[PDB]
């Protein structure tokens, strides 16, 4: 069907257990050759006598759409209402889903993915700690601005650049529902690439990996009231919920912890946990030993 | 110009459907396709040319 | 008359010349598990006659001051012939039962017993912040005894009849399948219980599907009635027993 | 003005909600779709693929190719059990980092039959028969071949067909088991024994390895999404 | 019909009183045998002369759905905006309806129940008492996160775990309507079980009762602004409204008070209240004695 | 933007509201329904079932099986009334903790006829006739059999049919009475008398017990949900 | 694709109905079934095989 | 989400408004109506009835 | 399943009507019946058996 539509029937039922009786033949379903690279299609009924079971179990929650389509925090940063640093008056990062692991490991199960994204922002502010704490600051209004690669970059909370005549921006005031919007599949290519065993330069050097393929611009966020007698500080959290998904060439789930955002680097890590012996099976069922 | 389709069945073995209307000009704005359930394990579990009947030897 | 009645399961038959009726579960007769209700995929064993027949448990004595008695159920029949053997060898089991409580006296005796099957009779501890024992719960055949006063002791069930070991009003146990044995009119009680649980099958050692309680509400009494010995006997017969998940026998 | 009442829930942000939202890029012309090979559609497609089980996950093998080798040998060792392990696909070390296991860990419930494929890697002149048994819960692990053969089992004859499949049929009181398994949702164990020792001619190695692969059958499904215990971080720039 | 649908006709009328006159026969409706375990079906017209009454009374409000379908508090806890304990910075419990009695006694009238649940949360915050009370804290935004059994558990208000890439979470800001959502019938079994006369271990030991069957995960809730100059404290209250209900094998209503959450334990308690004598009936109708 | 006006009520949380709400678990596949015996559908199904009335709720019997036994005996006791009690199903000790009573306590209004079944538990050789009377409100409780027989009553003959049913027809100025009954919604009393003493042959006990069961007839209903007075707590971990 | 059904009757012996549309994809999201009023006391008050006519003795 | 604009008046409480509101007692079965004599329908029915005028409303 | 009826006429001697849909399950939730205008003064102003024609004496 069309993977852009918000409706589409059909139950995802698993297989019924076919009733099976005794057998004496040359059929040898339980004997295969794993060398071929084929995974055996044996079901219980091929190796034991089974009853018939009408199975209603469905695989609805393990569909790629339902697995990825849940908002995940992919970034968080702070900025102050007032400070001497100018820089600390606004936040900015470079769009990517590589800075928070949960989301990253989920995506990295697939080599390529294509999708629209529902972005939701959760912004909070707190009054900074100090000796004098009394003030009456009106509601804070924030501005989130997206700068596609190549656009002029803000240099202060009051730069002309925040005019957003063309960059898309969101103005939001505290106390209301978190801001939200959909972004289409924005790639230069036919699918976003999660891994790239390649370089940026033709001479097989330059930058290696995911980074050379990125370049989706950055986000800048600042307060608009711009002031507060006493210092305050806000935290902006951004969430991604992919929707209308397509994925290709699955790969094993990341086993070693991530070391940084630009690389696939890792330290050698254990295949799994140890146990006492290759025959160790704990004894449950005892008058409690 | 709306669409009516069925709901995922809950707590029991006509009022089991919902209606939806799209209010935006871009497909990106639409909700997720949580109801599409296709499947093709074959690409991965059995990518062998020469069909393996497996009830037969597999070699020989 | 309709007081007369006979029942046959396997190589066994019961008779009464003074029955009331026969109570049936919540109106449901036992049935074997249907394909559209099953999860365990292996072929079941259905021993039939070897297993679905009348087993008689050890009798108890009704004394002028007996508070009552109880038995937990799949456990209690665990040593009864092949029904018990099939229990030991399988992970999953399912059965219904015909329960027949017998108690005869004389036209000059009096007393009244409530005979109830309580599904899922989770019991409370004597020691309020402690927990029970399997021993405080059941002793297989034999039978635990209710008590006329509050009990103490760690692990034992708080058994004052008045609260039926469950924290309710004993006199409300009637929402459960039951019959009364009023000596002046009746000499036995028969209840057919269907399998009742929130899963299609279950392990028979780990879960007491239901408890049988015999509680005298009007006490035994008589005169120079050279019969002071008035026993009560419980006979039960598994119905539609089926088992799944065969392997080595469970550790006693 | 059309009359309206806001219901509880108004203005909340539920992670798993599913609503329409304005696009910040009106009329953006998305790049054409390209037909890439290997499209995945349901995580179960991945769980249905065999992956190698680290059966020999003994201290000292945790970072060496041995953890994947089950040692078996010539001579009299019948009394000696070849291996055994619990059937907790999403929890026990033997399975948790498997393709099937990693997937189960993103869910809280599972149900279905499992396939265990065993492949013999000795010389072609080697010979032998093994007994592969699965015991549903309720008793302790068989301690002898006698006890093990009373449960579900195949007798595997090593031959030209290098591999043998022990399928673990779904036998449970409940339709589902916790991936984070407890005793209530126990699934039993599988153990392996020499049915008739490994015989070999002269000039060939007297000991070899058997490998074990796991994969889900077609009656397998999972429910109730949750995060994996397996990945974490102490700070950003992740 | 289908017990998942929000509409379904038919009036639940009680029985009309059939007009009855004088009788002299062998009919003996007022004489039955309670020993059979059958409840007599006698109506007024079988024992006295009755007029005819067209009765319009309906049993609508005693239908299982209308009896259980009202939100009930099933839990309440506190957490602080700021403290030295780290632990006191977020709240967490294990889902169950066994900690508040009203709801619990209602459910326990049935042995098994099956239903979807409408969860509504009421969150409130107060400023803690102290010598200095002046501050200007922006609106508090909370995060409620559900952790299915087996998911990683937060260890501090700033744990990576709150990223909820997959656990479902709710972000809500004070002043708005209480947060709410529906949860489907989530059991591993065919019906939630309110009582379980059984064990966790096959050797008839381990844990006894309801608890072995539970395991529905837990809830964690924390503030997101994370700060406040002066200490504040919030209370989270969770309400359950079952809907689309089915119930089986009714049992007597709990008579003795509950002693704890994990057990059915109780102390011996009176069957009912006493009165003077078995014939005592107070005299109303007197020129006031 | 479509024009809208919020009405009073917007954003409130009413315990008994009834609205749709987003699911936090999109597409969750619920486990199949199983046909369990004993499905309940209306609490009245429970109230229609007989349960034993603690008629002898006298000080000292509150925790013993006696509270359920009505004492009756051989010899001349005609002047002596056997028992009596008010008809306040949800309020008087005699009824409040009954199956019918516990249910009535979750409501504020009730209406309908009530069945009182009396069962004789003496020896089979025992004999006797009793007069079971119900007096609608307006006068004080009959103080003699003469006065009692002027109201609604059955004369019960002990015989093979061990039980007798006194049905209390609904007679009231209003269609409903408060479960928390007051004088305005009074319902009267039922009293019992020897109609002709208990006679018995030699060798049999000269005193026995009569039990009393209560249940609702089919014209019975209840309204206006409220919490029960009967359950409470001082703190959580309940 | 909506449903119209009747309202519970109030303060008096066509405008006595309401309309509803489901906006969610899961049945769990729907409102309660407050209008279903079946009943079967029998399971409990009369679970005896052998029908008791009661106008007849019940024993004998 | 369907696009909406709140108009002046939103959230006010006008004594003489006239809107629908959720019932706090879902499915309550009201007691049957009874035909009482003397039903009034418009206050003018009362004003159309003669009443005695206090014409001699003099001090005392 | 909605109802259209006319509005009370205002400031002048088709667009003079409104539409309504009931969203609740109980009649109690509905808005007021401000448009019902019956009347029967008779119950009160003339409850005499024996019809008084009044254009005739009334006595005699
Ligand atoms: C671009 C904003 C468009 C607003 C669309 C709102 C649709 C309102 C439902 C109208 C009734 C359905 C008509 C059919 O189709
Ligand atoms: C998933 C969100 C769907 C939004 C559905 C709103 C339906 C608006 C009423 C439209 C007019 C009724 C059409 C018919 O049927
Ligand atoms: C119980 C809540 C029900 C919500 C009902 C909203 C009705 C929306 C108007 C839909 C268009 C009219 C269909 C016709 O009739
Ligand atoms: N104001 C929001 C700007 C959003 C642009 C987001 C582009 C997200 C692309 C998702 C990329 C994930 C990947 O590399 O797989
Ligand atoms: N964020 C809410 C998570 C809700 C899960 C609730 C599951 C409720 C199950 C109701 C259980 C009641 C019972 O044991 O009978």
């Amino acid at each position: 069907g069309d993977v852009v539509e918000a409706v589409e029937n059909a139950v995802a039922r698993v297989a019924d257990t076919i009733g099976s009786g005794p057998s004496n033949s040359q059929a040898v379903p339980a004997l295969t050759a794993v060398e071929t690279g084929h995974t055996s299609q044996v079901t219980p009924s091929d190796t034991v006598q089974t009853r018939h079971v009408k199975n209603y179990h469905s695989r609805s929650e393990s569909s790629i759409e339902n697995f990825l389509s849940r908002s995940a925090c992919v970034y968080m940063g702070e900025y102050h209402t007032t400070n001497s640093d100018q820089t600390k008056l606004f936040a900015s990062w470079t769009i990517s889903a590589r800075r928070m692991v949960q989301m990253r490991r989920k995506l990295e199960i697939f080599t390529y993915v294509r999708f629209d994204v529902e972005v939701t922002f959760v912004i909070t502010s707190k009054q900074d700690q100090g000796t004098q704490l009394g003030q009456d600051m009106p509601p804070l209004t924030h501005q989130i601005m997206y700068i596609p690669p190549g656009g002029p970059i803000p240099k202060s909370v009051t730069d002309y650049t925040w005019q957003t005549s063309t960059n898309p921006s969101i103005f939001w005031t505290e106390g209301n529902a978190p801001p939200r919007m959909s972004i289409p599949f924005i790639s230069i290519g036919n699918a976003y690439s999660n891994f790239y065993d390649g370089w940026s330069h033709f001479s097989q050097n330059g930058v290696y990996g995911y980074n050379t393929l990125n370049h989706m611009g950055q986000i800048y966020v600042r307060h608009v009231n711009g002031s507060s007698p006493l210092p305050m500080t806000s935290t902006v959290r951004m969430y991604f919920k992919p929707k209308h998904v397509k994925a290709w060439v699955p790969r094993p789930p990341r086993l070693c912890q991530y070391k940084n955002a630009s690389t696939v680097n890792f330290s050698p890590t254990d295949i799994t946990d140890k146990r006492n012996s290759i025959t160790y099976i704990p004894d449950t069922v005892k008058p409690d030993v | 110009g709306a669409q009516v389709s069925t709901q995922k069945t809950g707590a029991h073995e006509s009022i089991i459907h919902y209606t939806n209307i799209n209010y935006y000009k871009d497909a990106a704005s639409n909700s997720a396709n949580r109801q599409d359930f296709t499947q093709d394990p074959g690409k991965f579990t059995e990518p062998v040319k020469d069909i393996m009947v497996k009830s037969l030897p597999a070699l020989n | 008359s309709d007081r007369v009645r006979s029942i046959t399961l396997g190589n066994s038959t019961i008779t009464t010349q003074e029955s009331a009726n026969v109570v049936v579960g919540y109106g449901r007769w036992p049935e074997y598990l249907r394909d559209d209700e099953a999860t365990a995929e292996d072929q079941p064993t259905q021993p039939d006659v070897a297993t679905c027949r009348f087993y008689t448990l050890e009798s108890v004595t009704w004394e002028k001051d007996s508070p009552g008695w109880w038995w937990k159920f799949p456990d209690a029949l665990k040593d009864m012939g092949l029904f018990g053997q099939n229990m030991y060898y399988h992970y999953l089991g399912r059965a219904g039962y015909t329960i027949h409580v017998q108690c005869n006296a004389s036209k000059f005796h009096q007393g009244c017993l409530l005979v109830v099957c309580v599904p899922e009779a989770e019991m409370g501890c004597s020691t309020v912040d402690g927990t029970v024992n399997e021993h405080g719960l059941s002793e297989g055949e034999t039978a635990k005894k209710f008590s006329a006063t509050g009990t103490n002791g760690t692990n034992t069930v708080q058994s004052i009849v008045t609260n039926a070991g469950m924290g309710v009003g004993v006199g409300n146990l009637t929402i459960f399948p039951h019959q009364w044995i009023n000596l002046r009119t009746n000499n036995c009680a028969t209840i057919v219980m269907p399998y009742i649980n929130n899963v299609p099958m279950d392990n028979m050692f780990r879960h007491h599907n239901f408890t049988l309680m015999i509680i005298p509400f009007v006490p035994l009494n008589y005169s120079s009635d050279f019969s002071t010995y008035v026993p009560i006997t419980v006979t039960v017969a598994p119905m539609c027993a089926e088992y799944n998940g065969l392997r080595l026998s469970t550790a006693l | 003005g059309l009359p309206v009442i806001n219901t509880p829930g108004s203005n909340q942000f539920l992670t798993s909600d599913d609503f329409q939202s304005p696009s910040a890029m009106p009329q953006f012309d998305v790049t054409p779709e390209l037909n890439i090979p290997g499209e995945v559609q349901n995580l179960m497609e991945i769980a249905e693929v065999d992956s190698v089980v680290p059966v020999n996950n003994v201290a000292g093998n945790l970072e060496t190719m041995d953890i994947y080798r089950i040692p078996v040998q010539s001579g009299n060792h019948q009394s000696s059990q070849v291996f055994g392990f619990q059937v907790q696909p999403g929890l026990d070390g033997v399975f948790k980092h498997t393709l099937l296991g990693e997937i189960l860990n993103y869910y809280a419930h599972w149900s279905g039959s499992i396939k265990l494929t065993f492949v013999f890697c000795g010389s072609a002149m080697a010979t032998g028969k093994f007994l592969l048994a699965y015991a549903p819960p309720g008793a302790n692990a068989p301690k002898s071949r006698k006890d093990a053969m009373l449960g579900t089992h195949i007798i595997w004859d090593v031959g030209l067909q290098s591999s043998c499949v022990l399928c673990i049929p779904w036998i449970s009181q409940t339709h589902y088991r916790l991936v984070q398994q407890d005793e209530y949702t126990s699934a039993g164990n599988v153990t392996c024994w020499y049915q008739t020792g490994i015989v070999v001619p002269a000039g060939t190695p007297t000991s070899c390895s058997i490998m074990c692969f796991v994969s889900a059958c077609n009656d397998f499904s999972v429910r109730l999404l949750k995060d994996t215990p397996f990945i974490q971080q102490a700070a950003l720039l992740q």
